Parts: C-alpha cells; structure tokens; sequence
C-alpha cells in the first residue's frame, strides 16, 4: 500500500515534468524553422554568363 | 570452350563554344 | 610431382598453327591464372607484354589428334609447405590414391614443424597462412598477435 | 664406427611426439624385431591398445594430455601458492 | 573554346580451350 | 602510514597475480596454436580438374 | 665427456638426460607426502 501511495506521488512528478517538456520542445521548433525560412529567402542566389570553358569537367 | 571480349583503348575529338547571352 | 616455383610466373608458347599455349600465375586478356590453356585471337593485340597476332586463315582436312580423358585430382591441404622444405621436385600422391593414405604420408614431418624460442613470430605468420581458409576468424587474431 | 657416425643425429630427432604416439612405437617394434623380439611382442601390443582397442579412445586420451602439459604445470603452480599460505597462517 | 577527348567502345575476340591432364 | 603499510602489502598481492596470469596467458598460447597446427595438418586441400570454363572471370 | 677416463660422464650425462621424466614424477610424490606429514604435525 505505502509504495503505491508513493508510487503514485513520484509518478505525477515525473508525467508532469514529461508534459512540460513537450509544450517547451514543440514551441521552440516552431520559432526557429519560421526564422530559418526568412533567413533563406533574403540570401544572395546564383550568377550566370553562359561561358562553356567555365564548366568543364575532366 | 570459352569466349571472351577484351576492351581495347580509343577517343573522338569533341569542340564545344559558347552563346553569348542564350541568343 | 610437386616442386616449388618463383612468382611471378608467366609462360607462353607460340604454336605453330598460331595459337599460343599459356601458363601464368596472373591475369592478362582476360585468360584465367594457374589453369593452363590453348589461346586465340581474331585481332593483334599486346598481353603479358608481347603481341598476340592473329593466324593466317587454314583450310581444314581429316584430324588424327588424340582425345585424352579428363581427371579429378585431389592434393593435401598443405603441398605448398611440402615443396617448400624439401628444396626439390617430390612426389606428393598417386593419381589413385585414398584420402587416409595421403594424409599419412607427411604428417610426422609437418608436426615436427614445432614452435621456436628463436622464431615464433615466423612460425605465427606460417599458421595464420595454414588457418586463413579453415577458420578465418582464428587467422585474423594470430596476424595481429603475429605484427604486434 | 664411421658407418653408424653417418645418420645418427638425425636417426635421433625423429623422437616420440603427442600426434602420433601409436605410429612411432609401430616403427620402434619393427625396429626392434630382430634385435629383441620379446620386447617388439610387447611394444606392437601397446601399439594395437591405443590404435584399436574401444575406438582408440586412450590413443585420444594420451594425444590430448600431451598437449595440455604446459597449461597443467601453470595450474599446479598456482595450487601450491595457495597451499603455503594456507598453511603459514594455520602456524602460532 | 574547350577540346575534349570522349574514350569510345571496342573489343577483340580471345577464344580458350582445355588440356586434359595438362598434356 | 596504515596506508602505506597496507599499500606494500595490496601491491606485493597485484605483482603476484601479474606474473600468474603471463604464466597462465604463455601456457594457453603454446597449447591452442599447436592443436591449431595439428587440425590444420590434416584438413581437406584443393581439387584440379584442368577445365578452364570454370575459372573464367567477367 | 668424450675423452676423460673411458668417457664415463658422457655416459653419466646421457643417461641422466634420458631419465628427465622419470625423475620429476619421483619429485611429485615426496612432495605429496612432506605436506601431509607436515599438515599432521600443526595442532
Ligand atoms: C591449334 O591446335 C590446337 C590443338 O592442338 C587447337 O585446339 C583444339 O581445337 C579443336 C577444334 O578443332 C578442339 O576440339 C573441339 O572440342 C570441343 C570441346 O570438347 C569437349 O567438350 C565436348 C562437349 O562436352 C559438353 O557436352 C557433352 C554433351 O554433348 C557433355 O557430356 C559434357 O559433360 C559437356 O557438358 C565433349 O564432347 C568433348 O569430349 C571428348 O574429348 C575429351 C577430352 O578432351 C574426352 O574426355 C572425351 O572422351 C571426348 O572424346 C571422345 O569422344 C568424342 C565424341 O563424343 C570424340 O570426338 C573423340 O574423338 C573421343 O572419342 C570434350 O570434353 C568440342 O565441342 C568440339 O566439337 C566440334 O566438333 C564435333 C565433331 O568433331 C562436332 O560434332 C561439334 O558440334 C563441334 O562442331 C571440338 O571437338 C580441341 O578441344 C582443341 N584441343 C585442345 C587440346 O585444346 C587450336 O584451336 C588450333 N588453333 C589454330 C589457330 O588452328
Ligand atoms: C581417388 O578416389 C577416391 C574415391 O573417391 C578418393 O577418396 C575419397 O574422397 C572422397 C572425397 O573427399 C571421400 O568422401 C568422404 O567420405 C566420407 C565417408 O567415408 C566413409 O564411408 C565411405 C563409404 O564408401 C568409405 O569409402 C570411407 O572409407 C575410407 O576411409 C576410412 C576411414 O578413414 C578408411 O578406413 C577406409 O580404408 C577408406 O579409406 C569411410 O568409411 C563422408 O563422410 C564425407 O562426407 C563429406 O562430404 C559429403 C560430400 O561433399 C557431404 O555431403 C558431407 O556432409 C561431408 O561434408 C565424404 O563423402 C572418401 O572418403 C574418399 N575415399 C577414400 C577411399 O579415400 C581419393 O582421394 C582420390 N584420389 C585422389 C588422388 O584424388
Ligand atoms: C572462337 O570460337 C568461335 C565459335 O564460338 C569461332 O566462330 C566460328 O568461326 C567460323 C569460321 O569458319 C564461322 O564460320 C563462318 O560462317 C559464315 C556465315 O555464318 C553462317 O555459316 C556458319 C558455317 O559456315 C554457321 O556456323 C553460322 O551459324 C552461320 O549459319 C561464313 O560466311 C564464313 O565463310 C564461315 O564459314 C562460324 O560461323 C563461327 N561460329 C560461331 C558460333 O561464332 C571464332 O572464329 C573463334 N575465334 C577466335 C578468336 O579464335
Ligand atoms: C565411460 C566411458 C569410457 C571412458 C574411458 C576414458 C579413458 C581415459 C584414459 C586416460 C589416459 C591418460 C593418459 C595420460 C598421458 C599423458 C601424456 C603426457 C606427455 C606427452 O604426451 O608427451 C609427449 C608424447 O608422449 C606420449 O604421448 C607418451 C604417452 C604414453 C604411450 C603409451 C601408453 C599405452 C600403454 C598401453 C598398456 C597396455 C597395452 C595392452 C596390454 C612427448 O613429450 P612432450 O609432450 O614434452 O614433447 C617433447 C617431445 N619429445
Ligand atoms: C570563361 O571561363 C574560363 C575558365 O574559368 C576563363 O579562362 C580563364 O581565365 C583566367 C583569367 O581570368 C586564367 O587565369 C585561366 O588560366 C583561364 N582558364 C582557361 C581554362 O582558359 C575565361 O576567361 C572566362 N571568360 C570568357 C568570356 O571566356
Ligand atoms: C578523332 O579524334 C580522336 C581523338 O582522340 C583521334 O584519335 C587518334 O587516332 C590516331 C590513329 O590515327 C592515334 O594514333 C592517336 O593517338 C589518337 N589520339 C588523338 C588524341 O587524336 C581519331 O583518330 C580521330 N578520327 C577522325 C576520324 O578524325
Ligand atoms: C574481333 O572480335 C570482336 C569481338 O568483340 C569484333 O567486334 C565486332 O565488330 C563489328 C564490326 O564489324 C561490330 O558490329 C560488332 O558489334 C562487334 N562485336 C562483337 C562482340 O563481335 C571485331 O570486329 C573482330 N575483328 C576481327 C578482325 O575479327
Ligand atoms: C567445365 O566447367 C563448366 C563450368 O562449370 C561446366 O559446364 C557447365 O555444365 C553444367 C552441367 O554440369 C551445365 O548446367 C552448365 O550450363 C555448364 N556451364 C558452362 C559455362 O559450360 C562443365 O560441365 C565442366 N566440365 C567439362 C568437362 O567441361
Ligand atoms: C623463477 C621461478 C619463479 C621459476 C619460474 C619457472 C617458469 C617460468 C617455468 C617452469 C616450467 C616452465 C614450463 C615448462 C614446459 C612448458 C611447455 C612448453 O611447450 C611451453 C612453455 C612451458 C609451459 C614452460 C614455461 C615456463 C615455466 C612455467
Ligand atoms: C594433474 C594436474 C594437477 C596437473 C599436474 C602437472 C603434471 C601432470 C605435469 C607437470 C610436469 C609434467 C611432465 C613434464 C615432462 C614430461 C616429459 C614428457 O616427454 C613426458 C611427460 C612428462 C613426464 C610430463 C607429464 C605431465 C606432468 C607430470
Ligand atoms: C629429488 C629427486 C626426485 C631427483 C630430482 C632431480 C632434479 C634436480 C632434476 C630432474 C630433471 C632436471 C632438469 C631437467 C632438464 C633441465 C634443462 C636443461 O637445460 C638444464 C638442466 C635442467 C633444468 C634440469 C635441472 C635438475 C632437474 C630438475
């Protein structure tokens, strides 16, 4: 009886702990994948001037 | 009885030039 | 009759019909090592460094050439190690012989091949050669044992 | 004199080894035949005991105890290490 | 300008037979 | 100094189970790689047949 | 030991050469017996 009375208190704990995790790791994602995506857009992108000899491979 | 394909060695001569500006 | 021989070793004979008679302990056109055979071209090309020509065509007439049978023939595991300490072309088996009586034939002479305050690593790298094919994971360990 | 001074050495290290026990006393009996036939009777008799009594399984026995020697020495002396100190501290 | 060298295919035939009991 | 009495005494027992186990290690060694030599005496070797058809290489 | 009286102790030390295993298995059993004669005399 006692051990599952504690059992149950330990318990809790942990499984709100666990909870509290999730809210935090997901909200994080969220953040940093959406300012990767801004970031990504304003980078400078390609150069082209059709020259061949630039483009050899051997 | 066994008959075989060796690989010999050989080359063509390929030129390429550019367009400018894709015109 | 085994008899030890220096590696590498290449063998061609030009015969006289134009085909050439190769024995070679390598690879070269495609011809396969150690089984000797009757080679030919349709083209000239260069292989084990000479020229391989192609014949000038024959016309055919009646053969008088024989046909010999063909042989399975089974050699002790060790004939390398055999030929090797003799220092001399030695008979090893008979065509016919039983796997007992071959056995039996050099088996006091290798195990008195013992292991040497003088030369064990030698003698270690010797055994992982002999073991590599029956158990390759007990060869493995004696070659590292042997390097180190 | 010179005449036996000629294979002697050699003749000497063909010695008994854990292999092949029973074909080496086979060899001492034919050997021996004509020189002492009471004890070449008695050495083909050993012989015949480990080859083909049961499956020869104390020409077995023998072969794999000569090869254990080594690692029985190696035993033994960690035994009496044991012992003395066993011993020394049973002493007043 | 660029110049190239492209290998290409080829083959010889090498025909093979047996000697029994290498005889 | 109870400690440096007890470490001449600790040390003098690990020497001592050092030398044992080299003699034990040595022992080991010479037995295995004997038999190994033995077993390899007397496996099946190699079988020629002088059929070049079957050594091809593609 | 080939030469010295009539070669006697190149005799002696080939016959104890040949005895080796003999004389350790002799070796064994006075141990055997010392340690228990011993072990009965402790109280
Ligand atoms: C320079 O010179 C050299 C010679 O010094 C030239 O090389 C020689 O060139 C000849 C061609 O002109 C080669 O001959 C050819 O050999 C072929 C291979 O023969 C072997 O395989 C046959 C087939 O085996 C398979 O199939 C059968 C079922 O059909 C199965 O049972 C088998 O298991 C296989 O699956 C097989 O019949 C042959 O057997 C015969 O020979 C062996 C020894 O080699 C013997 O053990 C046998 O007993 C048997 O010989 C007896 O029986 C046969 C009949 O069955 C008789 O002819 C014999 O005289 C004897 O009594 C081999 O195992 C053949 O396929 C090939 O056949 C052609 O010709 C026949 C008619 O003769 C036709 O019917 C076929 O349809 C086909 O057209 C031909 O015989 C030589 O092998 C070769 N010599 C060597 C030593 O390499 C070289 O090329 C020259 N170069 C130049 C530039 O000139
Ligand atoms: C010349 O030709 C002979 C005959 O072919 C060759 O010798 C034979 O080689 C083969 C292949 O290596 C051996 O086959 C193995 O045989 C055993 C079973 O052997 C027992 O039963 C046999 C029944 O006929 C009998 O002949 C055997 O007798 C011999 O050996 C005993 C014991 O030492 C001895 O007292 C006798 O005097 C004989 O000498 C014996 O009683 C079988 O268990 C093996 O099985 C393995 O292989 C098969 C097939 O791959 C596989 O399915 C199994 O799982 C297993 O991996 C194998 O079949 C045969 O024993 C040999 N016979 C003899 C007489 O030696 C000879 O070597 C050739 N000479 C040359 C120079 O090439
Ligand atoms: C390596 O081995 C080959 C066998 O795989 C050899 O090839 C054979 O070479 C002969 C040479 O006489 C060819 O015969 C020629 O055939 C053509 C016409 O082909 C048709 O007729 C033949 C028989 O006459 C028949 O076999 C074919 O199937 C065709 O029906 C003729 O115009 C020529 O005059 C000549 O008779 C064989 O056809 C050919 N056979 C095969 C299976 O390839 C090859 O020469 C050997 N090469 C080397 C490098 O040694
Ligand atoms: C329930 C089912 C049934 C189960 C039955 C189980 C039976 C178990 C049998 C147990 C047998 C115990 C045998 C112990 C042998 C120990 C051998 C150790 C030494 C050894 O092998 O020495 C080497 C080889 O000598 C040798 O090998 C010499 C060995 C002696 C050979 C003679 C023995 C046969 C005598 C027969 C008598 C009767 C005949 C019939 C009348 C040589 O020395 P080294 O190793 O240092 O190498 C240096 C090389 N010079
Ligand atoms: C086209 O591309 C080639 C290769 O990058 C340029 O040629 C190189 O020019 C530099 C100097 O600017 C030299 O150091 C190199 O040695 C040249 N290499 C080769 C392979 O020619 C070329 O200048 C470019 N522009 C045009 C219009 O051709
Ligand atoms: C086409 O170009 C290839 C390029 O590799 C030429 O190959 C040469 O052929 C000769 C034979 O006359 C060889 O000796 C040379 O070593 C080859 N090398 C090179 C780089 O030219 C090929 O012959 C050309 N063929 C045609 C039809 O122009
Ligand atoms: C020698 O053998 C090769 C074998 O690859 C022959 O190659 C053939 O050549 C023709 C042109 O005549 C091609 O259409 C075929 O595709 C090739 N393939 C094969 C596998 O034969 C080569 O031409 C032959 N030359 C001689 C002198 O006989
Ligand atoms: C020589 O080696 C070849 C390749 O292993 C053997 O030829 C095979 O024979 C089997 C029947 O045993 C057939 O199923 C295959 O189609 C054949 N393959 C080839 C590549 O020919 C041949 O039997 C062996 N022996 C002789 C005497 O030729
Ligand atoms: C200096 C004092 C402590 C004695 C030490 C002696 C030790 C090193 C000696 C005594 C007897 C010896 C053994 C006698 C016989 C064999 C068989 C041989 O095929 C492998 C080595 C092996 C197993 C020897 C190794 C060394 C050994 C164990
Ligand atoms: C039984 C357990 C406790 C192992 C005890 C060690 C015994 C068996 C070992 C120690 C020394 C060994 C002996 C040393 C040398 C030889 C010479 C050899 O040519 C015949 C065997 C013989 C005579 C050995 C037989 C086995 C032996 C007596
Ligand atoms: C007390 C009774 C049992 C007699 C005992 C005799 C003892 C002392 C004998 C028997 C066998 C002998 C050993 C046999 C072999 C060797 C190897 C050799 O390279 C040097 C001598 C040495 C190391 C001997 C030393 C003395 C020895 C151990």
């Amino acid at each position: 009886y006692t051990c599952c009375a504690t059992s149950s208190r330990v318990l809790a704990w942990i499984f709100l702990v666990c909870i509290l995790l999730i809210i935090v790791l997901v909200s994080c994602f969220v953040t940093i994948s959406r300012i990767q995506w801004n970031k990504d857009i304003q980078v400078l992108g390609p150069v082209i001037d059709w020259n061949v000899t630039q483009r050899a491979v051997y | 009885s066994l008959r075989m394909q060796h690989p010999v060695p050989k080359y063509v001569e390929v030129n390429m030039t550019s367009i400018p500006q894709g015109v | 009759w085994a008899e030890a021989v220096k590696e590498p070793f290449v063998q061609v004979n030009p015969l006289k019909n134009g085909s050439y008679l190769v024995l070679a302990s390598s690879t070269d056109c495609q011809i396969p090592p150690y089984v000797p055979s009757i080679v030919t071209v349709n083209e000239t090309t260069s292989c084990f460094g000479l020229d391989f020509k192609r014949p000038l065509v024959a016309e055919e007439r009646l053969s008088f050439e024989p046909r010999l049978p063909n042989l399975q023939l089974r050699l002790p595991h060790l004939v390398g190690i055999i030929a090797k300490i003799k220092g001399i072309k030695i008979e090893v088996t008979s065509s016919g012989e039983s796997i007992k009586e071959q056995i039996e034939r050099a088996k006091a002479e290798l195990l008195r091949l013992d292991i040497h305050e003088g030369d064990t690593p030698a003698w270690i790298q010797q055994l992982a050669a002999a073991t590599k094919d029956v158990w390759p994971a007990a060869a493995s360990a004696l070659q590292g044992i042997g390097n180190f | 004199k010179e005449q036996i001074e000629r294979a002697k050495a050699e003749l000497l290290r063909l010695d008994i080894h854990e292999g092949d026990t029973p074909a080496w006393i086979q060899q001492l009996a034919a050997a021996t035949k004509d020189v002492w036939p009471a004890a070449a009777s008695a050495l083909q008799g050993i012989g015949n005991f480990l080859s083909g009594t049961a499956q020869g399984i104390f020409g077995t026995a023998f072969s794999l105890l000569g090869y254990l020697k080594p690692i029985l020495i190696g035993v033994g002396v960690i035994l009496l290490v044991i012992l003395i100190f066993k011993i020394v501290s049973w002493i007043p």
